[PDB]
DNA sequence: ATCGGATGTATATATCTGACACGTGCCTGGAGACTAGGGAGTAATCCCCTTGGCGGTTAAAACGCGGGGGACAGCGCGTACGTGCGTTTAAGCGGTGCTAGAGCTGTCTACGACCAATTGAGCGGCCTCGGCACCGGGATTCTCGAT
DNA sequence: ATCGAGAATCCCGGTGCCGAGGCCGCTCAATTGGTCGTAGACAGCTCTAGCACCGCTTAAACGCACGTACGCGCTGTCCCCCGCGTTTTAACCGCCAAGGGGATTACTCCCTAGTCTCCAGGCACGTGTCAGATATATACATCCGAT
């Protein structure tokens, strides 16, 4: 058998699942969905990444994952992100 | 006497067809030996894979169908409805394609 | 040897896809305009796919080199991989 | 939260955080990554796949399917105004374009 | 022998084996005296992890030792 | 504050209706701090198994779910050693809507029937997917050894 | 709606108080502004009765600033003032 | 008698002699005042550094004259020798600012 | 200390400089409203993210370099400013 | 090469090669980097710095002056062809522009 | 104090090789060391990505000569990818 | 078709000043030698799939023709913008005072890197049934020449 | 203003098909537990320059008057895409056959990260001086009403 390969189907599909209960999607869409969740985490990554290079430090911490969504994305989005993610942080903490 | 469209009254009906239809709109063939002769203008004897010349159909697609928008605009905003392709040049131009 | 087959893309493909496009009348003059920049939009799109395909001690493309190729220049593509 | 139990149920969320945090180790972004980043990234990814996810199906249910196809896709990216601020370079394969015919050429 | 086994929860538990018993018979002990399942134990003598295959004889428990006991278990 | 007076309304309306088998009060001044006692059904397992357990509730409620442990021993798949439980209300579908006596009572129910698809135990659990009878004994030894 | 809102119905399904600010949810739940100004950050951003996601609503009212309803407002505080007054 | 050049001639010399210099042409002062009122919006109590001010006013510049180049090339095309705001949203529709 | 009505500190002879320097030959009287809403708009977006970048950094007066990585960003790339 | 000289001289350029190294390692790009990479780097910058000075120096040299300014940089830049499809984007500071005007606008015989 | 670095000594150098009688002023310096920042960053990066494309861990000479390639237009492309095969060539040996 | 103001721009010469080119102390980063182990080159082998080909068949492309609508040239107008000049305004430049805050340094404590045992989340291969596509029929709705 | 006939489009029902969601088996990567060098958080000190103020210029800005050229609307003419019909062409689908090269495993060797030690190359600092900006004074290209 072929080796494995890493996809977001799984996930993709239990977040439709947790929104539309009784609604199904495609294969192509799953492609799709797959692309743009690889290109949304290389932009935040890459971002985050060079904005750690900037200020001379070698760790990644949460508050640069915070910058890096509040630059990319719109700000409208860029609240409701930053939200979910500091709820994502103080509830995984504790 | 034999029933006859106004001219210029079906081109509406056309756009309004394919605006909601999703379907690719270059033959296979034709885009595929054109692909094939670009290629090995660069080098000979390559291989193409379905998807590949596939994704380089969409995207030619894709790209034609945003110059086409942008130079009927330019055509629109000449106080015109028909569109030349000085129209063309001035949107790649301002673009920066060609520059 | 294939030569000529930019001739392939047809008049009523072309007049397809600006109806698609959205205009309403179309000169005479739009046909080898067209063929002019999709045959450079081809050659550069196609020529970045070879050096990717080359680069990787590979004879034949691959649709992965030719979406990388198509993010390179800025115009991203989804629905083939990536 | 507590612990000896799945990340991914420790934050709550969907998407996983040992392949985030995995990804971002062996990925060459930076020397050193911190704890608490794959959390918060999977967390911005997993609202941003639920908003559109969420536009898609309301739009395939005003179109009378049940299953979600590119075409839903491109209408619920380019309908919604952030979204297509973000996604405004990206093409979506056999995604359509919107219907949209200039004033001056309709008939008067 | 008198052996102390000090536990995560501070408990304080003493066993009686022998130095010629085998580890079954220590488990089975531990079994009367506990419940706790057998699998979810692994135990560590001077840091070094136990293996079943020996005796205690082979270790040779000096008296009024204290026991430490650790292992991976998933649900908590 | 506001969880106080919520707070109130939840006791007032446990006490103008008490859930069958379920008792709850306040073992501590404290307002936040609480006791209750879970009643073996008939249909299960254990029989005249009585057992007490603690609710801890945090600063602000509902918003954030309330903590739930059990002071004495249980042998449950779904149940550890300590007496941590692991239910999908508690987290996954915590919702303000939701009140004590639901999750409560939906202990109870889980205590009914174990679920394997979400096994808080691993060796418990597939024991008890093996065979009826030996997870049946085993139950019945523990529970006269600590219930009664 | 409901001219005539008995004083039952006008609790807070989650703070059981009159409601003050009322949000009328696209599953046409009402509540008082400050639960659902703390529940979109501190709860799942779904309704917590019906079990589904209202972020694109949310993100769309949230900008035009129409998150609240002025007639049910008006009504509320018309019918019921001393609830109103003591806040 | 008094001597007065023909409408035109003197736009065409001050053409000649602004692309020819490059120095800057917007006034210090207001657009630092500017600068500061934006600023003062998104975070209270900021400082510049008087480099970054520079900095601003370059870039604001480079892309004005950018965007006014276009503006003028969009006029011309529609024969007309006056630029209009037409002829700016049209530039900036087509180069996607605006989208 | 507050800021009022200086958009308007973009006088009418800058603009008209500007477009003589862009090659505009004649303008209309409407140019000198618009261009001063343009010039708003992108400074606005770039002042937004210099100030995001010196908000990141802990520092409360921004840098050239700030400015400068902000249009790097932006896809407006300067020179001589430091990088 | 006799491995006697340094790096940079040894490659006969002139550009540092330890500092292309050293960058090329600290600026986490990959886990490995490879020994020929930064002298291909080296030369490569070091050609195009060249190109862009000579450009630079005849634009200043017909100018009549001995000192290169922005100015002869944007000229030098702007005039080529490949150079400014390469430079595309950049904003060269207190560089101005090209002269030209449409020949529309110029005056009527 | 602190120490900052710069391409300063080559550039001038390069400068003097060139034309042995011009000199240069601070702003074009460092307008020149901003130039050779941006294409090192950029050939960089793509070297980068080429070598996590084809599961490679290291950055050989054939990856930078691969980014050259990408980056550069056509007659720049090939003179950059002769001097730097020039140059790699005389430095092993 | 030029003619002579009248203007602005180009050109020749003194001068003096502040930035540019260069000398110098030194210290931190670059160079040299040895080790080891994991990454990368090489060889052998499988089988996926991409190229090549023949026959039907038929939707799509090519050619021709009548003509209605649109692009383009010419004319007239009145109004908005270019040009010039007197007047009010605030940028621009020098000099000074100061302190908020950038920037460097010494400690050390808590966050994160590393490694082995382990098993459960997640991937590959199968399978079936329902949602979607195709076809036949009719009801509904723009459209245009003639009133 | 409209009637009505011809043509395109939208609904509804029936039938068939294939891929999507669920299931089972399995291999590997995430968890856990513990250990240890170090990253940066914090407190403290230094000294740079960003802010605010003052006063004196005179350069750019402002408002007004005048004239003109051009943006806009209107009209007329010709010609060229459009819509339709008829005919020729090759795209498309199905089918078969082959072997080239992508992909995999197993093996070996050597390239480079790591460590330590030693030393000179570039950096901050200071100094001399001439290239170019400034002012002043001629000389020539260019524009404009009118012969
Ligand atoms: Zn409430
Ligand atoms: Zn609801």
């Amino acid at each position: 058998k072929r080796s494995r390969k890493e996809s977001y189907s799984i996930y993709v599909y239990k977040v439709l699942k947790q929104v539309h209960p009784d609604t199904g999607i495609s294969s192509k869409a799953m492609g799709i969905m797959n692309s743009f969740v690889n290109d949304i985490f290389e932009r935040i990554a890459g971002e985050a990444s060079r904005l750690a290079h900037y200020n001379k430090r070698s760790t990644i911490t949460s508050r640069e994952i915070q910058t890096a969504v509040r630059l990319l994305l719109p700000g409208e989005l860029a609240k409701h992100a930053v939200s979910e993610g500091t709820k994502a942080v103080t509830k995984y903490t504790s | 006497k034999p029933h006859r469209y106004r001219p210029g009254t079906v081109a509406l009906r056309e756009i309004r067809r394919y605006q909601k239809s999703t379907e690719l709109l270059i033959r296979k063939l034709p885009f595929q030996r054109l692909v094939r002769e670009i290629a090995q203008d660069f080098k000979t004897d390559l291989r193409f894979q379905s998807s590949a010349v596939m994704a380089l159909q969409e995207a030619c697609e894709a790209y034609l169908v945003g110059l086409f928008e942008d130079t009927n605009l330019c055509a629109i905003h000449a106080k015109r409805v028909t569109i030349m392709p000085k129209d063309i040049q001035l949107a790649r131009r301002i673009r920066g394609e060609r520059a | 040897v294939l030569r000529d087959n930019i001739q392939g893309i047809t008049k009523p493909a072309i007049r397809r896809l600006a109806r698609r496009g959205g205009v309403k009348r179309i000169s005479g003059l739009i046909y080898e305009e067209t063929r002019g920049v999709l045959k450079v939009f081809l050659e550069n799109v196609i020529r970045d796919a070879v050096t990717y395909t080359e680069h990787a001690k590979r004879k034949t493309v691959t649709a992965m080199d030719v979406v990388y190729a198509l993010k390179r220049q800025g115009r991203t593509l989804y629905g083939f991989g990536g | 939260s507590a612990k000896a139990c799945t990340r991914s149920s420790r934050a709550g969320l969907q998407f996983p955080v040992g392949r985030v945090h995995r990804l971002l180790r062996k990925g060459n972004y930076s020397e050193r990554v911190g704890a608490g980043a794959p959390v918060y990234l999977a967390a911005v990814l997993e609202y941003l796949t639920a908003e559109i996810l969420e536009l898609a199906g309301n739009a395939a249910r005003d179109n009378k399917k049940t299953r979600i196809i590119p075409r839903h896709l491109q209408l619920a990216i380019r309908n919604d105004e952030e979204l297509n601020k973000l996604l405004g370079r990206v093409t979506i394969a056999q995604g359509g374009v919107l219907p949209n015919i200039q004033a001056v050429l309709l008939p008067k | 022998m008198q052996i102390f086994v000090k536990t995560l929860t501070g408990k304080t538990i003493t066993l009686e084996v022998e130095p010629s018993d085998t580890i079954e018979n220590v488990k089975a002990k531990i079994q009367d005296k506990e419940g706790i399942p057998p699998d979810q134990q692994r135990l560590i003598f001077a840091g070094k992890q136990l293996e079943d295959g020996r005796t205690l004889s082979d270790y040779n428990i000096q008296k009024e030792s204290t026991l430490h006991l650790v292992l991976r278990l998933r649900g908590g | 504050h506001m969880a106080l007076k919520r707070i109130n309304k939840e006791l007032s309306d446990l006490a103008r209706d008490p859930p069958a088998q379920i008792s709850a009060g306040p073992v501590g001044d404290d307002m936040f701090h609480w006791q209750a006692t879970i009643m073996g059904p008939n249909d299960s397992p254990y029989q005249g198994g009585v057992f007490f357990l603690t609710i801890h509730f945090p600063t602000d409620y509902p918003f954030k779910p309330p903590k739930v442990a059990f002071t004495t021993r249980i042998y449950h798949p779904n149940i550890n050693s300590n007496g941590s439980i692991c239910l999908d209300i508690l987290r996954s579908q915590w919702s303000p809507a939701l009140t004590i006596s639901k999750v409560l009572l939906s202990i109870a129910s889980l205590l009914d029937d174990p679920n394997p698809d979400d096994p808080k135990v691993p060796e418990i659990a597939r024991i008890y997917k093996t065979d009826r009878d030996k997870y049946n004994r085993i139950s019945r030894e523990w529970t006269q050894k600590y219930a009664m | 709606k409901d001219a005539i809102p008995s004083l039952s119905e006008c609790q807070c399904g989650i703070c059981m108080e009159i409601l003050v600010e009322p949000v009328t949810l696209p599953c046409n739940h009402t509540l008082c502004k400050p639960c659902f100004q703390s529940t979109v950050e501190k709860a799942s951003l779904c309704c917590p009765f019906c079990r589904r996601r209202v972020s694109s609503w949310t993100r769309y009212h949230t900008r035009r600033n129409s998150l609240v309803n002025v007639e049910l407002w008006t009504i509320i505080q018309k019918h019921y003032p001393r609830e109103c007054k003591l806040r």
